[PDB]
């Protein structure tokens, strides 16, 4: 634990991107995650939506 | 499954049930091909900042 | 769906479960579409 | 069958054409929810149930 201090700026930057990698799985309320999915699957007038 | 990619050998050991492969996005890394049954690594094609 | 997953072990122990780890592959992934919910297992007789 | 004993049949193992379903104009009613209806060609699926 000597080296603590940059660790913890490696780890928090790191923990950062991955959370913000996670948050692409999300759907948010949507029928789905995937963007490809909706474009695939719906017409222009709800895949707006 | 829709996507892009650069399709290549790959030599991750797929289990017999396995057929496809996600990352920490959840998008597709890896993929098994109907009628071949090999096993394609997809790989994100180049991109940058110019 | 009714999924079975299965695992085969060699193990040496007489009486009670092994302690230990292993992950059980799936095996059939069986497209029944029934209602389920009492189950009865078959054994197996020995005539003399 | 009536509604109340509505029948249930499984699709699977099966190359389905649903463009002569959009086509034709027999149906008083097309409405897909969550496919769009053109898209049906385009797709493939499991799980299928009329
Ligand atoms: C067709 O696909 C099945 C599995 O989907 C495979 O077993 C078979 O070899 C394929 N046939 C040809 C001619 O590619
Ligand atoms: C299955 O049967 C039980 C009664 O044995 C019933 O309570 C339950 O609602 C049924 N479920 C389905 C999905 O039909």
């Amino acid at each position: 634990s000597a080296l603590g201090k940059l660790q913890d700026v490696v780890n928090q930057n790191a923990q950062a991107l991955n959370t913000l990698v996670k948050q692409l799985s999300s759907n948010f309320g949507a029928i789905s995650s995937v963007l490809n999915d909706i474009l695939s699957r719906l017409d222009p007038p709800e895949a707006e939506v | 499954l829709t996507g892009t990619g650069v399709l290549t050998e790959s030599n991750k050991k797929f289990l017999p049930f396995q057929q496809f492969g996600r990352d920490i996005a959840d998008t597709t890394d890896a993929v098994r091909d109907p009628q071949t049954l090999e096993i394609l690594d997809i790989t994100p094609c180049s991109f940058g900042g110019v | 769906y009714f999924k079975i997953y299965s695992k085969h072990t060699p193990i040496n122990l007489v009486r009670d479960l092994p302690q230990g780890f292993s992950a059980l592959e799936p095996l059939v992934d069986l497209p029944i579409g029934i209602n389920i919910t009492r189950f009865q297992t078959l054994l197996a007789l020995h005539r003399s | 069958a009536s509604v109340y004993a509505w029948n249930r049949k499984r699709i699977s193992n099966c190359v389905a054409d649903y463009s002569v379903l959009y086509n034709s104009a027999s149906f008083s009613t097309f409405k897909c929810y969550g496919v769009s209806p053109t898209k049906l060609n385009d797709l493939c699926f499991t799980n299928v149930y009329a």
